[PDB]
RNA sequence: GCCAUGGAAGUCGGAAUCCGCUAAGGAGUGUGUAACAACUCACCUGCCGAAUCAACUAGCCCUGAAAAUGGAUGGCGCUGG
């Protein structure tokens, strides 16, 4: 299903970061990536001779991790009929842990979708760094921003944004030099201009050309007074690159801002991005709440309490997020029941006690919040958006108001209404 | 009549020596650099030593014409022509001003000010991106956090932190400008310090600039 | 702009209404069956949107 | 008891609206300046400077001069008990 | 109204109404009224017509005519509020 | 400024969900703290509700006792006190004497809040029948009790 | 209101559904509400004075009912037949 892809993007995320966090205390792990088209048979002379090799490495602990780990693959290949189709994940390793944890471990996988690696790695850490590469999968959009102030050069991807480069250049001002110049001021000043063209010019060859073709999907030129169309109708400006001139976008002042906002002109040529659906959606939200009509809910309190009654037109969360509820639980009465708790009466408090009996109140096993999303939204017909916190409007509505909110099916005015 | 009324007009801050400051509009090379701007502090005998602000280069001045006139002297608010003999000379920028070598001008990255929206139009949440205008002075800035709302008439400020603030709402923010820059006190100079917010095609708010961090 | 009293009276005549499933007819509020001939006095009714 | 003033019900005699603060922050000053009474922003806060009588002896009470006895929930007029006649054994008091 | 002003004027004492710069159209309507039929506009309001007569029936008709030669074709208009509209119905004096 | 507000409270226990700060949170006290100072005022019903009513100030509210009908007929019978959770299947098991719900009826027609006898045994006895219990028997009992058997002063 | 619950305080669920003034007032139809506010509902006084209201069923008529040379209750025509 798409909408489970989807969960598997995020989720693969999620695993990777971790699969990538553990480490050694002093030791290496086998990481084996195994590629589709090879044999088993293959696999295992391949292996059994570079292990009778490996049986004599010098090192005691390296060794051993060595030839034990040669051994548990082959178990777990043992374990595994085929190669199978579409890849084959591998990770065998001794990682040690918090708390003094001399833990073997041994974590085996059909891939989901076909994976390329072909990797061997005794190291310290695990890789699934191939599940993020093939996860992120978009184009890296440039942009040149200029100003009489100064340059400024940034990427694109989905979601992130990125700066790569920015200068200045001492460009000497229209009033310069008056009465003998002041009349040939204006020609030598659109030469010298031009020379700071040139410069700039050069800047988007060396970044946006690769080989006389363009490696980066699109380039958002960009500037003020017409200096975006000077360099779009330069001879410098490549041919091959006239053909895809994906856009030219004016700005004020000149710099980041600006280059937001010529993101913001771009909105619509960047229609396959998440970035530009959110600025379109959380654009929405906003004439929400500007207008009077009462869509918006608001926090985590308020708008999971308004998700039980229901009302919710648009469920907006951050993708990670990291805000958990705190499920309670009974030995007789079986009312299991989440709180939500501040930072401050979350951490040190003496609020999970029930006192009355005289004992210390636990909770049971936590569950991610998005993933419940995920497994029961159909329920509560709510249309899931899945935004990150990279974003101007992504990452400020994730700071201040939880990641979280949401536009209503009706008015609940929150200061008309008591309650 | 308009200039008629100025020659019977004489109510205008003369801007008298203080700390010595001179804010740098624009420059040029014409066999050296000239920049212009108008000493809002202080006074500037032209063979003295100055210092520059935020990025803090020493610097003598070879020349000036007060407005069109060749002069040594000069006290504070006049739109001056300065052209100086740089040993720092490329990575000045239009708005870096002069100051005082030992009283040296405050600048500063976080500051806190009083704004009043007149059009974002959009909610303002922290972290939004504009540029933050000092008379000469002008940096691409972001706001941080959101300190409170406050009326316009009769302005108690709230206990409370709220969620959000609407359109017109005026409010106590912080903001943080991209590098270092230039920023006075209301209570110190306010033609150093009233600022602005800038986008689009939309006049964000006007801001009152209270701090100086250093 | 305008007097919200004399919105309402336009609401009145133009927005405050009944339409017919069938005939898609525009029929007084407080009503039962249709007029038209066409769709037989149809009780099927439902009220006008409203402009937001 | 003192019941809510109604926006409808005929008058007997005058109704009245004294001078007294609304008791709120910015509000529409449109209900109030829309008759004719005059009220100022005595910073931020509104204050009434005139007094002045609305609804006169048999006149229907509108929803916007209504709005003030809502607000006050003090009725002109009591909704009650009117007395008819006195009869005790067959005896008429007037 | 909402920005458009409808400039509004009397021929013939009352007997005819001609409507102009309704939504800025340069057609102009020259609505009749039926015989025996006064229109005139009020003294002390802005924007205020009174038809008097006898004829209950008569007024009414005329009334519709001029209502219905001012609609909005192609339009929403259940957003574009525009046109005169009936507002107190009653008499000359009162019983 | 002084203010009354009416709080079905957990009781001597302390409840998970509180609706105190929207009606005396403009106010002035917190109204947590005050939660967990009214269960702990409270006590003896402990583990039931009771309709706890506070006569709030700018700088803090005041406390007042106010037993519900229910809640004096459950005491008459001896139950379990329990938390916040209130385990299912709490059907009342026992007999609720005709006296003392004549005197839980005195309770409320002290509060002043309803009618004369035959009005207060009855709303305090349908609260009762929320509760699910029996005054020896339901009110088709208790019609016969009162005939020829009258605990009347 | 208790039980549910987090809250059903008239307006998920689930337990409730007895009493008061009574002319009548549900632990509540909608807008609008987590429940109130604001608009609004069942129920009754004021006047009113004979027949009224609901659900079904079958009789006639109507809707449902579009095809190609110009067209057919046999035609003309027929509505106190
Ligand atoms: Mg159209
Ligand atoms: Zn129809």
């Amino acid at each position: 299903s798409a909408a489970d892809r989807n969960v598997e993007i995020w989720k693969i995320k999620k695993l990777i970061k971790s699969l990538e966090a553990a480490r050694g205390n002093g030791t290496s792990m086998i990481s084996l990536i195994i590629p589709p088209k090879d044999q088993i048979s293959r696999v295992a002379k391949m292996l059994a001779d570079e292990f009778g090799t490996a049986s004599n490495i010098k090192s005691r602990v390296n060794r051993l991790s060595v030839l034990g780990a040669i051994t548990s693959v082959q178990q777990r290949l043992k374990l595994y009929n085929k190669v199978p189709p579409n890849g084959l994940v591998v990770y065998c390793g001794t990682i040690v842990t918090e708390e003094g944890k001399e833990k073997k471990v041994n974590i085996d996988f059909e891939p989901f979708k076909p994976i390329n690696t072909s990797l061997y790695l005794c190291d310290n850490k695990f890789h699934t760094e191939a599940l993020t590469a093939l996860l992120s999968d978009d184009s890296k959009f440039g942009f040149i921003v200029i100003d009489g102030s100064g340059a400024l050069f940034g990427t694109l991807q989905g979601n992130t944004r990125e700066v790569l480069h920015k200068f200045t250049v001492d460009l000497p001002k229209k009033h310069g030099r008056g009465g003998q110049s002041a009349l040939r001021f204006a020609r030598l000043r659109m030469e010298k201009r031009h020379n700071y063209v040139r410069k700039v010019a050069e800047t988007a060859v060396q970044l946006f050309i690769s080989g006389d073709k363009v490696n980066v999907a699109g380039l958002v030129l960009a500037g003020s007074a017409d200096f975006k169309t000077e360099l779009s109708q330069s001879d410098m400006f490549d041919q091959r690159l006239q053909s895809k001139v994906l856009k030219l976008v004016d700005i004020s002042y000149g710099g980041e801002n600006g280059f937001n906002q010529a993101i913001e002109l771009s909105t619509e040529v960047l229609s396959n991005v998440k970035f530009i659906q959110e600025k379109k959606l959380i654009g929405r939200y906003f004439d929400e709440i500007s207008q009077d009509t009462g869509k918006y809910c608001f926090g985590v309190e308020d708008t999971l309490k308004a998700l039980e009654m229901g009302a919710v037109e648009i469920l907006i969360v951050y993708e990670n997020l990291d805000i958990m509820r705190y499920v309670l639980h009974c030995q007789g009465t079986e009312e299991e029941k989440i709180l939500y708790l501040t930072p401050e009466q979350e951490k040190d408090k003496s609020h999970f006690t029930d006192k009355e009996t005289g004992q210390e109140h636990e909770l049971i096993e936590s569950m991610p919040l998005l993933e419940w999303f995920a497994n029961n939204y159909k329920k509560f017909g709510a249309t899931l958006e899945i935004v990150t916190d990279k974003s101007q409007e992504g990452s400020q509505f994730v700071k201040g108001f939880g990641g979280i909110g949401g536009i209503l099916r009706y008015r609940v005015d929150f200061q008309g209404m008591e309650y | 009549p308009f200039i008629p009324y100025l020659d019977n007009l004489p109510n205008f801050n003369r801007s008298v020596d203080g700390p010595i400051r001179l804010p740098i509009v624009d420059k040029y090379k014409d066999m050296g650099t000239v920049v212009l701007g108008k000493l809002e502090s202080g006074s500037i005998c032209k063979g003295q030593q100055l210092v520059m602000m935020p990025n803090k280069h020493n610097v003598e001045v070879l020349g000036i014409l007060s407005d069109d006139v060749e002069t040594d002297t000069v006290a504070p608010g006049e739109n001056l022509k300065i052209r100086l003999k740089g040993i720092e000379e490329e990575e000045i920028l239009p708005g870096f001003i002069l100051c005082d070598p030992n009283n040296l001008c405050h600048s500063g990255r976080t500051f806190d000010a009083q704004i009043v929206i007149i059009e974002h139009k959009s909610i303002i949440c922290p972290g939004y991106n504009a540029v933050l205008h000092i008379h000469t002075c002008i940096e691409e800035v972001e706001i941080t956090a959101l300190i409170c709302l406050v009326d316009k008439k009769s302005g108690e400020k709230s206990k409370t932190r709220p969620r959000f603030v609407k359109q017109d709402q005026v409010c106590i923010a912080r903001l943080r400008t991209a590098g270092t820059i230039c920023l006075e006190t209301f209570k110190d100079f306010p033609q150093m310090g009233r600022f602005t917010l800038r986008d689009e095609g939309k006049t964000i708010a006007i801001g009152k600039v209270l701090k100086l961090v250093p | 702009i305008i007097e919200p009293s004399l919105r309402q009276l336009a609401q009145k005549y133009n927005c405050d209404k009944m339409i017919c499933r069938k005939c898609y007819a525009r029929l007084h509020p407080r009503a039962v069956n249709c007029r038209k001939k066409k769709c037989g006095h149809t009780n099927n009714l439902r009220p006008k949107k409203k402009v937001k | 008891v003192p019941a809510a003033a109604r926006a409808g019900a005929i008058a007997p005699c005058e109704v009245t609206v004294p001078a007294q603060n609304t008791g709120l922050g910015p509000e529409k000053t449109s209900f109030f300046q829309a008759l004719g009474i005059t009220t100022k922003i005595s910073r931020g806060t509104i204050e009434i400077l005139s007094d002045v009588q609305l609804i006169k002896t048999g006149d229907k009470v509108g929803a916007s001069e209504a709005t003030l006895l809502n607000m006050l929930n003090i009725s002109p007029f009591s909704f009650g008990l009117i007395i008819q006649q006195v009869f005790d054994n067959g005896s008429i008091y007037n | 109204y909402a920005h458009f002003p409808i400039n509004v004027v009397i021929q013939e004492n009352g007997s005819l109404v001609e409507i102009r710069n309704f939504l800025g159209e340069k057609y102009i309507r020259r609505v009749r009224m039926r015989p025996g039929v006064a229109c005139s506009v009020s003294q002390a309001q802005k924007d205020e017509l009174v038809l008097e007569g006898n004829d209950i029936e008569l007024v009414s008709n005329s009334a519709a005519l001029i209502q219905q030669a001012t609609t909005v074709k192609n339009k929403d208009i259940r957003k574009f509020l525009d046109g005169i509209y009936v507002s107190e119905k009653g008499t000359v004096q009162q019983a | 400024e002084i203010k009354v507000v009416y709080l079905r409270c957990t009781g001597g226990e302390v409840g998970a969900t509180s609706a105190l700060a929207p009606k005396i949170g403009p106010l002035g006290l917190s109204p947590k703290k005050v939660g967990d100072d009214i269960a702990k005022a409270t006590g003896d019903w402990k583990g039931l509700r009771i309709t706890v009513k506070l006569t709030i100030q700018n700088r803090q509210a005041q406390i007042e006792v106010v037993p519900s009908a229910s809640a004096l007929i459950i005491k008459a019978l001896k139950e379990p006190p329990r938390d916040r959770k209130k385990q299912k299947n709490i059907k009342h098991s026992g007999n609720i004497t005709f006296d003392e719900i004549v005197n839980i009826a005195r309770q409320m027609r002290h509060r002043s809040l309803a009618r004369e006898l035959s009005g207060t045994i009855k709303e305090i006895l349908g609260t009762a029948q929320s509760v699910g219990c029996n005054v020896d028997g339901r009110h088709p009992h208790d019609i016969i009790d009162d005939i020829n058997s009258g605990a009347v002063e």
